[PDB]
RNA sequence: GGGGCCUUAGCUCAGGGGAGAGCGCCUGCUUUGCACGCAGGAGGCAGCGGUUCGAUCCCGCUAGGCUCCACCA
RNA sequence: CUGGGGCGGUCGCCUCCUAAAAGGUAACGGAGGCGCCCAAAGGUUCCCUCAGAAUGGUUGGAAAUCAUUCGCAGAGUGUAAA
RNA sequence: AAGGGCCAUCGCUCAACGGAUAAAAGCUACCCCGGGGAUAACAGGCUUAUCUCCCCCAAGAGUCCACAUCGACGGGGAGGU
């Protein structure tokens, strides 16, 4: 996204407003991130600065968002050579990701002096520096890089300043001519030709589908900052760019300010990215788990079916104690008749009596009886186990962080992990009424116990595994029940799904019974499907 | 103290194995003298250096031990760079 | 195997078992117990012995309360040792025992009963016994 | 068994007035750029007791580990 | 010195127990401390009386400081113990 | 006058703290003398923690059944290898 279009644009229209911006206040709120605090036009400002490798960026934000309780060092440094500055001249560094502020200030004794501050913004290796401006020398910097990387630049202090090596690139009908165009994939070589470039820019402009012509009109657009700051999101991968999407089904939200576009942005991919490792770090494990459980009845399955000879022996001490008069002691056999009229041979111990034979077999069909009783027990168990990951599977993938903070502790109490009111979320719902749900199933719990009567009704799945929501006391029209089904199908084990039926019962009827093996009776069903943002 | 320690805590070199390695190559030199990782060092001292071909003289400062990362730097200066 | 959460000395002298006890001399939290009729030193593993004993034979019967606590540590040096070089490290514990002492009550439960766990419990212990009740 | 040393984040370290410096593995992100990164795995005084307003920091008891010794007939 | 020696540990002083109701009393018996500190932590004159608990009361919070009744003493007494 | 005496006072963990010198660590199986059963290795003796053996209560095992045979937690003795 940060091109150095992006940039040309960003060193004209920030200029625009701050000619010779009196410094007023410098801080470093995060590592990689640098506020000042300046007046300029006669108004106070806030300036973002950024080298975070990925968030890389500069900004103006009306969200100044926390000064630190830290000087760090560079912000002492930037206080001692620019504080109180005066912002001469901003420029773009011939377009590469690159800008410099020529800026002034008096020095300790009132002599008036200048300096040049530098922000190279490269992606993995951005950086921040500050100059002099005769002597090119370095004074201060964000990432020092010693040259063990063998680089053609450096940054430390003292040194005369360096740009890295501008690429043979002509910044701004040439590519017909110097590249042939039968190469193809030209979206990756109209890096190798331009400077500012980003491949999103390359691939919807290659898509317009030679053509000289998207080029030459889109530099002259920018040129002219002809541009409009929008957020384009296609199914999510949210990107953005000064010009609009070109091609692709994304959604676009436009705004009046690149400033305003680089604030709703990164005010919140800074944590949920986050958020979402933290999720996947999680889901990675519950389905490690549950996949465990999944392969262990497996075994238990697979083993079952080799000692499975109860109903023989059984049937065996039946016909024995049935024929215990006709019988010797020392004998091996037994034409026996079932009492369907067969004749079964059934061995014995030709030492033993028939009294013990068939306590023998009355004893082998008691174990046999308990060791399969114990592994349908152990087949019980991991069930309920599988079935509580499958539907936390579900909760975590239409979750949201507040419930995922508590299916956290959750699984801590479980003690699967290791390390107050608030429960219920809610939207619109037909007859002007209000829905509420809960993605955590500690919270679905809260809310069906805690939150509503016997005589309310429960509006869930009427299959295996979904949320649970209601409304307060929630005996509203068939437009509401209707509605509720919706909400149902949007958090279920098949989102989108539309044939999912959902089952509503009175809360009397709901068994409170591992966790949220909630039974339910009373209830009737009615098919429905998913639904969209309208539910709420 | 050591020549391979200083590196590493001036962060120069990431690894004091690295640094062992080049001192071992004899890439590297101190006040114009061949030297090694045990090599003794100190404030004032002259260091000559080699990266392939850029070839570096720096000027050491100070010394320690615990060195955070931007307070690395400050333990010593660069002087030249040839090839 | 009780004990006494904290102590002051962990390290103390044996002492001397003469005459008769102080108090504790007849039941009066329960009806039927158990006195002894010699002295000696009772140890933790002895009374959870005879404590597990009764209440194995009663299976739910009413209430028990020893009557006792090993309060005393007792030491022993390691083996095959010379002596001296300090005081032996301390091994257990021990309660101290006079004639005429209760140990054992019962209540909940008939004298038969009552009589047979005790019995049962003496031939755990090392010392004479008299089967006692409540005046 | 005896004596000495050690037992702090995943690893290595410092620090009687409130445990914080660096580094690494796996995963994820990430990107035009000459190995120049970022977030999470996670950051917790071996334990017990005592003195102090307080303890990693003083004392004592015990465990785990490393080294030394465990000889004369 | 040594419940043979060696290795270990200790070697002087203070307090308690052992110690057997004067005093004293051993052991490689049991527990702990000292090799100082204060120029006011001394002298004198005059003054008054503690710790904790319950009530009420911002920040004040279980726990500051507060008034409040109870309160031979549970506190303090430079430091170890008597 | 030097120097000494008297008075006051300083200098020592001389800590092995009534301090042998201002000044000092080891091997001896190549060894030697004087003495000791005042003191160790073998054996004897006392003890018997330990060891061996015997026994008590008896839960429990023993399909059932404490005691055919085993015998937990616990207890008491003998012997003197």
């Amino acid at each position: 996204s940060f091109d150095g279009m992006f940039t040309y644009g960003m060193t004209h229209e920030l200029n625009e407003k701050i000619m010779g911006g009196r410094i007023t206040k410098i801080h470093q709120p995060y590592k990689h991130d640098v506020i000042f605090h300046i007046r300029a036009k006669g108004k106070n400002q806030k300036l973002l600065l950024s080298a975070h490798p990925s968030y890389s960026r500069v900004h103006i934000t009306a969200q100044a968002y926390e000064n630190p309780s830290e000087p760090p060092m560079f912000c002492m440094l930037l206080r001692k050579h620019i504080e109180g500055g005066f912002i001469e001249k901003i420029e773009q560094a011939g377009l590469d990701r690159i800008m410099i502020f020529h800026i002034k200030s008096r020095n300790e004794i009132g002599d008036e002096t200048v300096r040049k501050l530098y922000v190279e913004i490269m992606g993995r290796h951005s950086n921040i520096i500050l100059t002099d401006a005769a002597e090119n020398v370095i004074i201060d910097g964000l990432k020092h890089l010693s040259p063990s990387m063998n680089s053609y630049r450096t940054v430390l202090p003292g040194q005369d300043y360096k740009l890295p090596p501008a690429q043979d690139k002509i910044s701004p009908d040439d590519i017909l001519r110097h590249l042939s165009f039968q190469e193809g994939r030209l979206d990756k070589q109209i890096v190798d030709h331009f400077s500012g470039v980003s491949p999103l820019f390359a691939k919807e402009a290659v898509h317009r589908a030679t053509l000289p012509k998207a080029l030459l009109a889109l530099f002259a657009e920018v040129k002219e900052h002809r541009f409009i700051p929008n957020i384009t999101t296609v199914n999510g991968k949210e990107y953005f760019y000064l010009l609009e999407l070109t091609h692709l089904k994304g959604e676009a939200r436009r705004f009046d300010s690149l400033s305003e576009l680089l604030d709703r942005f990164y005010f919140g991919k800074a944590e949920r990215d986050r958020v979402k490792q933290q999720a996947q770090d999680l889901e990675r494990f519950v389905v490690n788990e549950r996949k465990k459980n999944a392969n262990k009845i497996k075994k238990l399955e697979k083993t079952l079916e080799y000692s499975e000879n109860a109903k023989e022996f059984q049937l065996y001490g039946e016909l024995l104690t049935a024929n215990l008069y006709m019988l010797k002691k020392g004998d091996k056999q037994a034409e026996v008749i079932n009492y369907e009229s067969p004749t079964i041979t059934i061995p014995l111990n030709p030492n033993k009596t028939p009294s013990e034979n068939a306590q023998a077999y009355f004893t082998k069909y008691q174990k046999a009886k308990n060791s399969v009783a114990v592994v349908e027990e152990q087949i019980r168990l991991a069930q309920e186990e599988i079935e509580y990951f499958d539907q936390l599977i579900q909760q975590l993938s239409s979750a949201s962080p507040r419930d995922i903070s508590e299916i956290r502790e959750e699984l801590v109490e479980g003690k699967y992990l290791r390390p107050h009111n608030p429960v219920l979320e809610t939207y619109e719902s037909t007859s002007g009424l209000t829905i509420l749900v809960g993605k955590n199933n500690r919270q679905n719990e809260y809310l069906t116990t805690r939150v509503a009567a016997r005589d309310d009704i429960w509006l869930h799945t009427k299959d295996i595994p979904g949320s649970h929501v209601v409304i307060r006391s929630s005996e509203p029209d068939e437009q509401t029940i209707m509605e509720a089904a919706t909400i149902a199908a949007y958090f279920s084990k098949a989102k989108d799904s539309s044939s999912v039926p959902v089952d509503y019962t009175k809360i009397r009827h709901v068994k409170k019974p591992k966790p949220g093996f909630v039974t339910y009776d009373s209830q009737h069903t009615v098919f429905v499907t998913p639904d969209a943002d309208t539910v709420i | 103290m050591r020549l391979d320690k200083f590196l590493k805590v001036s962060r120069l070199i990431k690894r004091r194995t690295l640094a062992k390695e080049v001192a071992d190559q004899g890439r590297i030199s101190i006040n114009g003298n061949q030297a090694k990782a045990s090599s003794d060092v100190k404030p004032g001292d002259e260091l000559t250096v080699r990266f392939g071909q850029k070839l570096v003289t720096v000027q050491v400062n100070e010394l320690k031990d615990t060195t955070k990362k931007e307070e690395a730097a400050n333990m010593y200066t660069i002087l030249k760079e040839e090839k | 195997m009780l004990l006494p959460k904290r102590v002051k000395y962990r390290r103390e002298h044996r002492g001397k078992m003469r005459g008769r006890a102080k108090g504790g001399t007849e039941v009066h939290f329960g009806e039927f117990g158990i006195q002894a009729l010699e002295a000696s030193w009772i140890t933790n593993r002895q009374i959870e012995a005879a404590r597990i004993a009764m209440t194995r034979y009663m299976k739910r019967g009413g209430k028990v309360w020893i009557k006792i606590f090993p309060s005393k540590p007792y030491t022993a040096k390691p083996l095959e040792v010379r002596m001296g070089s300090g005081k032996g490290a301390p091994e257990g514990w021990v309660a101290v025992v006079k004639p005429g002492k209760v140990l054992f009550e019962i209540s909940g439960v008939s004298e038969e009963v009552a009589r047979e766990a005790l019995r049962l419990a003496s031939h755990k212990l090392p010392i004479k016994t008299k089967f006692v009740k409540r005046e």
